[PDB]
């Protein structure tokens, strides 16, 4: 969790009970050039020179950063790691799981999700009476 | 008119519904 | 500037109503009695009730917009 | 609030009970019940 | 029977309205000439005339009359639409036609509704009014 | 969690996977279609259920669904 | 199935179930649907408000019905 | 985290979305966990018995406030004057000026009026004095009793019923038919000829005297010689007064078929009468299904030979699509139901059979609307439990090409038609309301579309109404159907025509212009309901804009932006269109009986007749000359009897718009502005010491929808309900 | 000049000269010959 702060003023949109109760998110990025973005919580702040580190309170915050680094700059920054960080102490690394972003085919990652039918052949509820599963699962 | 103690005879009666909904509803809860 | 040539039209036809179709030329002598009509309905279906009498003769839906007022007023 | 009926002083002891004790009684255990482990 | 609606010429309330009937029109006879209209219905007690929707033809002009009138220059309406909306279905663009209206074409179409319940029953027997159950999209069964 | 399932009828077209807020999917390698890709859901604990994957879909009727289910802090979006 | 072809659809899921649609292309790479039907009605697509669908899906070999 | 125990994955969500969803599906005993069809049915078996427990508590609670805070010994000396007290007002917040005026009906606490008609009822049975009403109300407490031990002994496991004694049609239907339908009735027809006759012609037959006094002086063995000309010797003569002996006749069966001439009412032995006929006919209709032994029906062999060249697999398997579907079962039964309970509107205001019921005009029209809405609800119930069963318990396997395969392979052509036949008497009925409504307004009333209504005119003269004219079957004395040639045994005839011509009762109400539109509306309401219940239904399973609704379930809220935008597209939100629609239509057909009803009981029918053709006359003449009574419940002045009718006028107005707020604003709105909420909890101090274990969120979209809806119901009841009773007993009594 | 003849004959010009010229022909009717009830 390398990286000084952005240059931020405070705001009351951020960190709640939930941060320190239980999971919150960081996001860091490098960045050569000094610029301005909008932090989901509301506002604006400053890209520090090098390694950056924002906490926010949500995954979707933070990939909401992270998408506003990928298209709204033009040197646009992709070395942006997302964490979730919990108050006990570890750290885990979530959203450049792999090597490469989820749209491109690393073809190291396996098909989970996967359904081998179209939602025509889905099993229909009457079938499936009192199983204790729904539809889609079996 | 009716008498005070057929209305106070009625809330006794009435305690055995009462018993009997508390087991049932328990019994159900299972 | 297609606005501002909508409100004109609006304007005039707010003028115009009050020149032709209007007993403003009966309500200035006496505007404590009779009351502003600046409209007139074609009798087609039985609305001619609509036109009510108003005073002074003259038959039409009494307005409520102040135009009477506001042009009196204005001289 | 004069009672003509046999036992007026059943509703007197009845109503603040079905009013306030069994409301105030069972949310409390209700309260209790929903936010238990 | 219908002997709870007495004829409004033979009414005591009908009589007691038509003489104070308005003045729908310009003319000032146009009341006049109601109540000498309205006289020949069947009114009741409250002096205003019912219609009578039997198919009765002592009564045919109170609804069987507007029915045909209505019915025609209705399937008029609705064979012309019809009629236009197969004919620009054959254009290269039949979504730009339903915009912007092929006047030409449309009034052919509106001049041809004359013949509508004819043409109905020829498309009837050759066909074209309606088409297979399989043919039209449909939802899941 | 709500649960992500990918059908056959994917095109490998990536909209999905991109059209995803909190990047739940990811695009694995396929052999059957002309992309040679299809949508995975490997981390479908931090789905919150928007269906902006479902509206990017083009196949039709829809090569993604999404099972709305036991929400959980990551499914329901608080920050609180 | 070649290109031009008209056929009538029969997958009960799609928008076009029971319509008709020219073929568009055969793909021969072994996919599970290699038949771009392409149709003259767009579907159910897009965000809310938007002006049109998609009228392009990929069908397999047994879903259609050669209708010419 | 523990509260929702049947369900594990709404134990586990730390919002309060598990709290409003565990009271929600707590019924919804198909889907808690580890639940097995067996135990499926011995819950739903006790929840039976813990409701028949909760119906008996409720006639317990009546009866014992009849009895107990109720004038019911005074009623019965003049029915016609004295108000019959339900019970007795107790709240701390009266003051001196409401306790005055809530002092009514001869009492000296404050007490409320009964609308219920229960003492018509008890008075009509037999009951005559307050002892008799403890006796009833400690019965029930003692057979709700019995219930409540019933169900908590069918939970024991050595009482639990197997899967096939639930799955056993053929004997349940025999025993309900034979033993519940038909000795039943059979036992109220005695207790007819027992008690409530016999004390209707004056004498005393309690428990005490109930064996030593025979109901007639010729004993039963003229019933078993087949002599049975004597139960008919001499009917209730025509100046009997009832509740004592001038002219009684000592006839325990007839057939007069007329009204009794002093009580307004059907004669007691008529409905004795009635009882034993339908006793007769139920308890040989329950001898039809096969049981252990050999004769009787099996229900698969007459379902499965019924197949046509028309429909093709005709009915084959539906006994098992009946009988494994609990929402099948659940939606016959409520269409049956809800058609019952129109059926006892419709024929408790046109044949009263409770004693002077139909000269207390406020307790007929609060039956009336109460069973039509009830009517309403059943009905909507019976559709939404068809749109479960098509979702849940539809197998398009086993049920191939027979009639529901059938219903849902042309749903699309009967919806259709659905929608044009409601357009089309939507856009006629708003088009001549509209246009009565501007010729009238335009000062010439001449120029409405007045028709005569003549096929219930007609209706009406075959059943023997002959005011319009017609000479038909009943109005023609000279026809086949009023002398029945063969046998002449029209017995009830004479009676029915001197009822059915007498311009008193609501029996075949005189029906004219104003009658015809208002009929078309309810047709239109009927048919809008009915196409948004048939649109829930069978799009249950899925229309173009989502092929898969089943997987989804029930009550989904929606299926995202995509598509166009999918709002409201599951069944539930059809029910829930569709309640709307039926709160409408039940809105306007009680409105229409309870203006011809004021028509007809003020004698100024005239006001209905011209003034129901147009809608200001709608407006003017019955929702602002009757709510004048009303408003003025509680003035600056004073306050009357009619004050808390009054304050539920207002009350039901907020819960009404309350549920505007809740169907029109949406969810995230409201999360939005919780979110910010919450910060300022979590942000100010001693305020920051109490925390939420449940994290506010707002209320779901189908939740919210639900709570609307719900609102809309209880403040549109409440409105109608003060507005119904008070403008009755603002004028009548 | 084909932009005037394409423009007077989309839908909104030309539902509106239909809606006018038939309430123009119901309301000279109802000119002439004023109150028709029945035939
Ligand atoms: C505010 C804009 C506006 C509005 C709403 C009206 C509305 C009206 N005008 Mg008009 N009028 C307007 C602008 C307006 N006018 C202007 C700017 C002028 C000058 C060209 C006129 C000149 C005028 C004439 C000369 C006549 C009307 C009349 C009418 C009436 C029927 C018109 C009709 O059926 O024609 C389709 C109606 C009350 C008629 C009327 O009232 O009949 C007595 C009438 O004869 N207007
Ligand atoms: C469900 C039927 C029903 C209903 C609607 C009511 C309604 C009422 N009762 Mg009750 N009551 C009933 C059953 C009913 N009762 C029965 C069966 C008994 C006989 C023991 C009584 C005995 C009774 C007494 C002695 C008093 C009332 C009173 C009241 C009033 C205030 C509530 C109160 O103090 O609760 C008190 C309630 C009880 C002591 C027992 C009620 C138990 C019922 C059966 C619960 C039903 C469960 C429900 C269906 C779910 C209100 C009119 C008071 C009153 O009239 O004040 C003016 C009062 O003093 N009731
Ligand atoms: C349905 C039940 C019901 C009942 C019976 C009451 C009854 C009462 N209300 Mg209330 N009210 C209710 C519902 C009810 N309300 C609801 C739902 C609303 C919200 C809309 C209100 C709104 C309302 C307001 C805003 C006010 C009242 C007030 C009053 C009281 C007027 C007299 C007074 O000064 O009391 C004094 C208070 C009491 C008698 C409360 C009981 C406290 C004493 C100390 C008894 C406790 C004894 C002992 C300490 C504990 C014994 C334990 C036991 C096991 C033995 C009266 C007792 C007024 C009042 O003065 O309230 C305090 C008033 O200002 N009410
Ligand atoms: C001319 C085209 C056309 C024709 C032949 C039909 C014919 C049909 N429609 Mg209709 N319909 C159309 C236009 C058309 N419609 C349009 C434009 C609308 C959109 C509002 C609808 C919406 C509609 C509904 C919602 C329903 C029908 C239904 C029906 C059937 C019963 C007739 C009826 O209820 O009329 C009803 C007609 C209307 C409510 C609106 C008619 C609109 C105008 C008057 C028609 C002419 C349109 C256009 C101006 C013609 C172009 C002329 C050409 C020169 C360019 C019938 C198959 C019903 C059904 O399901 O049948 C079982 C039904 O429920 N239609
Ligand atoms: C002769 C024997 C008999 C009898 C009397 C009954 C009686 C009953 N059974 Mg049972 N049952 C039987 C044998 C019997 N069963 C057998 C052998 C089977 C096994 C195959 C079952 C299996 C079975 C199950 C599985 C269930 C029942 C249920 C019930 C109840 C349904 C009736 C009810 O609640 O409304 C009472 C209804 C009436 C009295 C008649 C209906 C009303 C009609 C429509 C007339 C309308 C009223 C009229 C117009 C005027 C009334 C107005 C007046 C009140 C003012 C009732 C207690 C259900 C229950 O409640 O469980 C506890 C239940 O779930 N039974
Ligand atoms: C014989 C009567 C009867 C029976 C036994 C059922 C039983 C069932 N219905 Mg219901 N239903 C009926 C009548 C019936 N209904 C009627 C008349 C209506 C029309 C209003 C419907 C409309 C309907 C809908 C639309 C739904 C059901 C569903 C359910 C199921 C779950 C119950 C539930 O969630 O409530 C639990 C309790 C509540 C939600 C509380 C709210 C009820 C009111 C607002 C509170 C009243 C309490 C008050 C003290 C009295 C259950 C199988 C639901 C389901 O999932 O089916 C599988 C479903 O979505 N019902
Ligand atoms: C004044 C209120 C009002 C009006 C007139 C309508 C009108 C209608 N509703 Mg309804 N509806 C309303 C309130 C209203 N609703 C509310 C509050 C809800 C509860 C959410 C619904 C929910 C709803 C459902 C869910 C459905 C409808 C449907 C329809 C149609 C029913 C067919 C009919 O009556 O013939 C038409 C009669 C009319 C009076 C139409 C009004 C048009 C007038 C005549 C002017 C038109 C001329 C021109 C455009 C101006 C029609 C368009 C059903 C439908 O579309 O079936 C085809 C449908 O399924 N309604
Ligand atoms: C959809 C239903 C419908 C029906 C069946 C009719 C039928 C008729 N109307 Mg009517 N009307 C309608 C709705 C309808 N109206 C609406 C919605 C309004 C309000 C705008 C009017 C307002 C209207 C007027 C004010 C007049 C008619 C009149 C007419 C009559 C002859 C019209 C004509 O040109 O010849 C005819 C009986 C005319 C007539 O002579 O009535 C007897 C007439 O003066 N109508
Ligand atoms: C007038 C007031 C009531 C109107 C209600 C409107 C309902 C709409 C009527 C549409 C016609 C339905 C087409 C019938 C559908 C159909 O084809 O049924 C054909 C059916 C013959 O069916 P089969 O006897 O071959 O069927 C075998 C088994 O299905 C039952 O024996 O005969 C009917 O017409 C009976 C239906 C009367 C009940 C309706
Ligand atoms: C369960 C279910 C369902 C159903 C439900 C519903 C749909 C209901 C409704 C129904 C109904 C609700 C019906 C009604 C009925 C009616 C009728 C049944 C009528 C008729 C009647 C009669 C026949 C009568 C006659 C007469 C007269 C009128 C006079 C005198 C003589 C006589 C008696 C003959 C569904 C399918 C959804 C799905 C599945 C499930
Ligand atoms: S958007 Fe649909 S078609 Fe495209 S990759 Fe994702 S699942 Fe496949
Ligand atoms: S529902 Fe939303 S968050 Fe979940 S996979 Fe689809 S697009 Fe991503
Ligand atoms: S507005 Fe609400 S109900 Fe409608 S599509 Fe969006 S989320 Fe679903």
């Amino acid at each position: 969790l390398s990286g000084q702060p952005p240059k931020f003023g405070g705001s009351t949109g951020g960190l709640l009970s939930k941060a320190n109760r239980e999971e919150k998110y960081a996001i860091t990025w490098t960045s050569a050039s000094e610029q301005v973005f909008e932090m989901p919580t509301g506002g604006a702040a400053i890209m520090n020179e090098g390694e950056n580190l924002l906490y926010l309170a949500r995954k979707e915050q933070c990939l909401a950063l992270g998408t506003q680094l990928r298209t709204k700059f033009k040197p646009k920054i992709q070395d942006y790691k997302i964490y979730r960080v919990y108050p006990s102490g570890e750290v885990q690394y979530l959203h450049p799981a792999d090597g490469v972003f989820p749209e491109k085919v690393n073809e190291g990652r396996e098909a989970q999700g996967t359904k081998t039918r179209r939602i025509g052949q889905n099993p229909e509820p009457v079938t499936i009476k009192f199983s204790g599963k729904a539809p889609y699962e079996v | 008119a009716l008498s005070d103690t057929q209305i106070l005879a009625a809330l006794v009666v009435a305690l055995l519904p009462a018993f009997l909904a508390f087991r049932l509803s328990t019994e159900l809860y299972k | 500037f297609g606005h501002l040539a909508v409100v004109f039209v609006w304007l005039s036809g707010m003028y115009f109503h009050g020149a032709k179709f209007s007993n403003y030329e009966g309500w200035l002598a006496d505007p404590t009695h009779i009351k502003p009509s600046a409209q007139v309905v074609w009798p087609i279906v039985g609305q001619g009730i609509l036109n009510g009498d108003v005073g002074g003769g003259f038959h039409g839906i009494q307005i409520t917009s102040g135009l009477f007022y506001l042009w009196r007023a204005s001289g | 609030m004069d009672g003509s009926y046999a036992a007026s002083y059943l509703p007197w002891i009845l109503i603040p009970m079905v009013g306030w004790l069994f409301p105030a009684v069972t949310m409390g255990l209700l309260f209790i019940h929903i936010e238990s482990e | 029977d219908f002997a709870n609606l007495t004829p409004c010429s033979e009414n005591p309330a009908y009589l007691a309205k038509s003489k104070n009937f308005l003045n729908t029109t310009n003319d000032p006879n146009s009341g006049k000439i109601r109540a000498e209209r309205y006289a020949s219905a069947l009114c009741g007690p409250e002096g205003y005339p019912h219609l009578i929707v039997d198919g009765r033809f002592t009564h045919a002009g109170d609804f069987l009359i507007p029915s045909i009138l209505f019915l025609y220059i209705a399937g008029w309406i609705g064979w012309v639409g019809r009629s236009y909306l197969i004919e620009i279905r054959e254009s290269k663009n039949p979504e730009m036609q339903e915009v912007v209206i092929n006047v030409p074409l449309a009034i052919k179409k509106m001049l041809g509704g004359f013949l509508w319940p004819l043409a109905a029953v020829g498309e009837y027997t050759s066909g074209k009014l309606v088409m297979k159950d399989s043919e039209i999209p449909t939802s899941p069964r | 969690s709500h649960s992500v399932k990918i059908y056959d009828t994917c095109i490998g077209c990536t909209q999905c996977v991109r059209a995803c807020p909190l990047d739940v999917l990811e695009m694995v390698p396929w052999d059957g279609c002309k992309a040679a890709q299809i949508a995975s859901s490997p981390r479908t604990e931090d789905c919150v259920g928007c269906k902006r994957c479902e509206t990017a879909c083009p196949t039709d009727f829809l090569s993604i669904r999404v099972y709305l289910g036991a929400e959980t802090t990551r499914s329901m979006g608080l920050a609180y | 199935l070649n290109r031009g072809d008209k056929v009538r659809i029969k997958r009960t899921e799609s928008y076009w179930y029971g319509d008709v649609g020219t073929v568009a292309s055969v793909e021969k790479s072994g996919i599970l649907y290699p038949v771009i039907v392409r149709f003259d009605r767009v579907n159910y697509n897009g965000f809310s408000g938007s002006a049109s669908g998609v009228n392009t899906n990929n069908f397999a070999e047994n879903e259609l019905e050669l209708v010419q | 985290t523990k509260f929702p125990k049947f369900s594990q994955d709404l134990a586990q969500d730390p919002t309060t979305r598990r709290i409003w969803y565990g009271i929600a599906t707590a019924h919804d005993f198909e889907t808690h966990d580890g639940m097995t069809e067996e135990n499926l049915y011995q819950k739903i078996f006790a929840s039976h018995f813990g409701h028949i427990a909760i119906i008996f508590l409720w006639t317990s609670g009546t009866l014992f406030h009849v009895a107990w805070q109720g004038n019911f010994e005074q009623w019965i000396k003049d029915p016609l004057n004295i108000r019959p007290i339900a019970h007795a007002i107790w709240d701390p917040h009266f003051g001196e000026g409401a306790v005055n005026a809530f002092t009514q009906a001869g009492a000296s606490n404050p007490v409320n009026i009964a609308y219920s008609g229960v003492y018509h009822w008890f008075y009509t049975i037999g009951m005559t004095t307050n002892q008799e009403l403890y006796s009833g109300a400690v019965f029930l407490l003692v057979l709700a009793s019995l219930f409540l031990f019933a169900g908590w002994l069918h939970l024991q496991p050595k009482f639990r019923p197997s899967l096939a004694w639930f799955k056993n049609a053929e004997s349940r239907l025999n025993h309900h038919l034979a033993g519940l339908f038909g000795v039943s009735s059979l036992a109220w027809a005695g207790h007819l000829v027992h008690v409530a006759i016999p004390e209707a012609r004056g004498q005393h037959v309690g428990w005490d005297n109930f064996l030593s006094t025979p109901p007639h002086p010729a004993g039963l063995m003229p019933f078993f010689t087949g002599n049975w000309g004597v139960y008919a010797a001499d009917p209730d003569t025509a100046g009997h007064i009832f509740g004592t002996s001038e002219g009684a006749g000592t006839a325990i069966l007839t057939f007069l078929g007329g009204f009794h001439p002093q009580t307004e009412s059907l004669w007691l032995t008529d409905i004795a009468h009635h009882h034993l006929a339908i006793a007769v006919i139920f308890i040989i209709a329950g001898h039809m299904y096969r049981t252990n032994w050999g004769i009787g029906h099996s229900i698969k062999e007459i379902l499965n030979a019924h197949k046509g060249p028309l429909t093709g697999a005709g009915h084959t398997n539906l006994y098992d699509t009946i009988n494994n579907s609990l929402h099948f079962q659940l939606g016959l039964a409520l269409a049956s139901l809800g058609v019952i309970t129109s059926l006892v509107a419709q024929h408790m205001y046109s044949l009263p059979s409770y004693a002077f019921i139909a000269q207390d005009h406020t307790t007929q029209a609060a039956l009336y609307t109460h069973h039509q809405y009830i009517a309403g609800f059943l009905m909507v119930g019976a559709f939404a439990h068809g749109a479960i069963f098509f979702v849940r318990d539809y197998d398009p396997v086993a049920n191939k090409d027979n009639v529901l395969a059938r219903m849902l392979e042309h749903k699309e052509a009967l919806i259709s038609h659905l929608s044009w036949v409601s357009l089309f008497l939507g856009f006629h009925t708003l088009g001549l309301y509209v246009h009565n409504d501007v010729v009238v307004a335009f000062g010439t009333p001449e120029k409405q579309i007045l028709i005569e209504p003549v096929f219930a005119q007609w209706i009406q003269a075959t059943s023997g109404k002959a005011l319009y004219g017609f000479d038909v079957l009943l109005s023609n004395p000279d026809s086949i159907a009023s002398t029945a040639w063969p046998n002449y045994g029209n017995v009830w005839l004479p009676g029915w025509l001197d009822a059915i011509n007498s311009g008193t009762n609501s029996l075949f109400l005189t029906i004219g212009p104003g009658d015809f539109l208002v009929h078309h509306a309810i047709a239109l309401g009927l048919h809008t309901t009915a196409l948004i219940l048939i649109k829930g239904a069978l799009d249950a399973r899925g229309s173009k804009l989502m092929p898969d609704k089943k997987d989804f379930g029930y009550s989904f809220p929606c299926d995202g932006p995509g598509r166009g935008g999918t709002c409201d597209i599951s069944a539930w939100d059809a029910f829930y269109l569709a309640m709307f629609w039926m709160l409408n239509t039940l809105g306007w057909l009680t409105f229409y009986w309870h203006w011809k009803h004021l028509g007809v009981w003020s004698g100024n029918v005239a006001q209905f007749n011209e003034n129901s053709t147009y809608l200001m006359g709608w407006f003017r003449d019955y929702l602002w000359a009757n709510s004048a009574q009303l408003i003025n419940g509680y003035n600056p002045y004073g306050v009357n009897n009619l004050s808390v009718w009054a304050w539920m006028f207002l009350f039901g107005h907020l819960v009404w718009a309350t549920g505007f707020m809740f169907l029109i604003s949406w969810r995230g709105y409201w999360q939005e502005l919780i979110e910010t909420i919450v910060w300022a909890h979590e942000r100010t101090p001693l305020a920051n010491l109490v925390r939420w274990k449940d994290k506010p969120v707002a209320l779901s979209i189908v939740q919210a929808r639900l709570v609307g809806l719900a609102h809309f119901t209880v403040g549109y009841v409440l409105t109608y309900a003060a507005f119904l009773i008070a403008s009755t007993a603002g004028k009548f009594g | 000049m084909d932009g005037l003849k394409s423009f007077l004959s989309t839908a909104p010009v030309m539902i509106m000269a239909l809606l006018t010229f038939t309430a123009g022909i119901l309301i000279e009717f109802n000119r002439f010959y004023p109150d028709l009830l029945f035939h």
